[PDB]
């Protein structure tokens, strides 16, 4: 789906400054939109949209992949997590930044893909949610598919050869080290419990195995970032504390 | 909500009405009650206070049946002070409540019961 | 919608104990809490003990307080009051009711009860 | 319903002198028009459309509240209650004026609801009217609540916290000393028998107990005063006498 | 220095409504700005410029006073509170509102004096600061004088008498019953440390003791409500959690 071929190697450094935070992006281009619609509007602002860079997890032969929820990663992260925390509403778009690192002689491909009402594991369609909140919500530092999210059937009873249908983008460890997801909120409602249901699902799963040459490095490091677009919350709520 | 005082006119004191939207645990102290929405009622000065509650709300439209624990504000007075009182004035007296809709209020699905 | 019944009432003696209950209805007991209330024969509404289902920490009035105890039992349903060391004014009415949560204050609570009479000073 | 707050104390007196009749308000101002509508046309003219004071009646802590019919009420009222006597028909408005006066030492608070078909306590559904034409018809004196009406039901099988729904003031010590309802004519007929049907039910109840400091009046006095608007009778019958 | 007369009783209710907070004034009128000057700049804004009101303290016959620190007492204030401990600076000014009601039966008379800079007892000139920053930052309950500071000698060895110098308003119960002091940001730098150093101190005194007619309230209550304006604080620092 995602056929490019932008250069291959390095050519410009464009960092990425929102606000406090400061991500010097591999190039920029080849980002993805997802349904081609950019996150818009139906309080910190400028402040609380600041891409906030999530636990990095190690890729090895062996990996399984890895899973992630939305809102719920960045519930830990500060204006994002305070204004979601002191909220009955909210919602919010994300700029998904995933980085993977290597040489010009590891090799393998990466699948970035973000599913809406990502339910994982529970063939009891007689009754979905099922695992406990804690379970289903991991945070930070994700959850992981196994060969309970079970790889080819992309964890949810569907083959993953079809994932392809959900926006995505490939990590092809020869041509992009980046893969960048612009995703608008998508849910029943104009707005809704940010802390109850889970917008989006981050996987990635290895397409192609990882292979490095010899004697190098024995696993290589992923790395997401998220940014919240467009984050509205209603309304003024008690500030317990 | 409406709210007639209907004490000797010659008592003073002062009260908070507070708000709480859905979901937060029930405002215990009147230190929590002060954050939400929330106004000071001069007993003194003016008999009646009306607080409005907003429309703070997930869905478009909130469901009216019997939920587990659908949210739902907090409307709730609070002694600010603590009344002050004339010569010998009986000391106790009351307030009365008043809810309404406005125009903002809608319905739908017609459903029903008698028996 | 929920009828919650007030359980343990009964006759004791002055110095003496009893343990009250309300199994819930309607709803499981957790959300709400509960208390109780012994309005006096022919005086108000007057408040004794008070507990949060879901986030415990008791308050009780000053009248009846480190002497009288009140626990509960999410699971079982159930709200715990432990009236100890009973006296002759400790003769009231009794009763239990559903509130928000856990503030003995004449109301600020729903769904009552019947009214179990507890007669401390029986004997004379 | 009544969410008002003139000023407290008194400002200014402006009496109302209607013929022969003259009242002096509190001040004038704080009336009610029951449902918008001033009373209209659909032969004593400003001779018989005069202020006539009812017998004043007693509040005392114990008191249940009091109820008046009208016509009724009026019906020995010089020419008012002739005109009314006289005709098989008869139809028209009321500005009832009740004063309920104290100092800035007393406290309560009295509802003041005006009533159409205030039919009264005879739960017998499967019949109306039942008590007879002298019981139902109490004239100037009128008639009283009981802990035959009950209070809490307005003496009719409703709930008094809604009676607010049926026009009404409140008088409250502490702001006002006057309660002005200018009722239009309401019933099913263009037109009728006077002797016969009520259109209207004064009632006043205690929304608030009566407490005075320490030791002064034991109890304080209300008083209505009614005044008959646009009064049509048809036509010209006997004079007997 | 405070010689007014505005009304005497109560004329009309103006309500300060500053974002979410509340307050309705005995009117508004007689304000007193502390030399002339009203706060200016040298983030939530408006969301954390709103009047917060502490906790209500018991005036009676045997009352030697009492003494609060600014920005000290609001530092468990939501908003204003938050943004004071995540800085390193902060400066900004405040609009005190000491509010004491009662009727036209009670008398006496409290001092409301504003003091920069008010060091408590500790006549140890070769050594101020002295008292723990615990004993010295009482926050929102508040410090009481005594017959540790002594009333007459307003607690720093200066004679109560010309505390009058400093800006002040004296609530007087048979005229008003409300003080308004608008106090700017007073200090030797620009900007500093709000955690160390206190700006102003809130004093409040029984000029003339208190009295009651026969039997009435026992005592009477006083309140205060401090409302920041024109806080700035540098720079987004740490958001530890």
């Amino acid at each position: 789906s995602p056929n490019i071929e932008a250069c291959g190697y390095s050519d410009r450094v464009l960092q990425l400054t929102l606000g406090n935070s400061t991500i010097t992006t591999q190039e920029a281009a080849n980002s993805v939109v997802a349904y081609g619609r950019w996150p818009e509007y139906l309080e910190p602002d400028v402040a609380a949209c600041r891409f906030y860079t999530l636990d990095t997890v190690s890729w090895t032969k062996e990996s399984r992949g890895w899973w992630w929820k939305l809102p719920d990663a960045l519930r830990d992260m500060g204006l994002f997590g305070q204004n979601m925390y002191y909220h009955y509403l909210g919602r919010s778009g994300y700029t998904v930044h995933v980085q993977c690192n290597a040489s010009k002689f590891h090799q393998g491909a990466l699948g970035v893909f973000a599913v809406p009402e990502m339910c994982l594991a529970g063939d009891s369609n007689t009754t979905t949610m099922h695992t406990s909140y804690q379970n289903a919500n991991p945070g930070e530092k994700g959850g992981t598919f196994t060969g309970c999210p079970v790889d080819y059937l992309l964890g949810n009873g569907t083959l993953l050869g079809n994932a392809f249908v959900f926006p995505h983008q490939i990590i092809n460890l020869r041509t992009n080290n980046c893969a960048t997801l612009v995703l608008p909120y998508v849910n029943s409602l104009s707005i809704d419990s940010m802390v109850k249901h889970n917008n989006w699902g981050i996987a990635i799963l290895p397409l192609a195995p990882l292979n490095f040459a010899s004697e190098s490095s024995p696993e290589i490091p992923i790395t997401l970032t998220i940014a919240p677009m467009c984050c509205e919350f209603n309304g003024l709520r008690n500030i317990t504390l | 909500f409406t709210f007639l005082f209907c004490g000797s006119m010659m008592a003073t004191g002062k009260l908070l009405v507070s708000y709480a939207p859905p979901g937060a645990d029930p405002p215990k102290k009147r230190k929590e009650a002060m954050l939400g929405t929330h106004v000071i009622w001069d007993i003194g000065l003016q008999s009646s206070c009306t607080m409005v509650v907003p429309w703070i709300s997930n869905t478009t439209y909130r469901q009216t049946i019997d939920d587990s624990f659908t949210e739902g504000g907090y409307i709730s007075v609070f002694y600010q002070t603590r009344i002050v009182v004339p010569l010998s004035t009986p000391r106790e007296m009351d307030i009365l409540g008043f809810v309404s809709a406005c125009n903002d209020f809608s319905v739908r699905l017609l459903r029903d019961t008698t028996h | 919608q929920v009828q919650l019944q007030e359980s343990g009432g009964g006759s004791v003696q002055p110095g003496g104990s009893l343990t009250l209950s309300c199994a819930a209805s309607g709803y499981a007991v957790s959300r709400y809490s509960m208390g109780w209330f012994r309005q006096a024969p022919g005086k108000e509404n007057e408040g004794v003990a008070a507990i949060d289902s879901s986030g415990v920490g008791t308050t009780y009035a000053d009248s009846v307080k480190g002497r009288f105890t009140i626990s509960r039992d999410n699971a079982k349903d159930t709200v715990y009051l432990r009236m100890n060391s009973l006296k002759p004014e400790d003769t009231a009415i009794y009763y239990c009711a559903s509130g928000f949560g856990l503030s003995l204050s004449r109301y600020t609570y729903a769904y009552w009860g019947q009214g179990t009479q507890v007669t401390v000073s029986s004997h004379h």
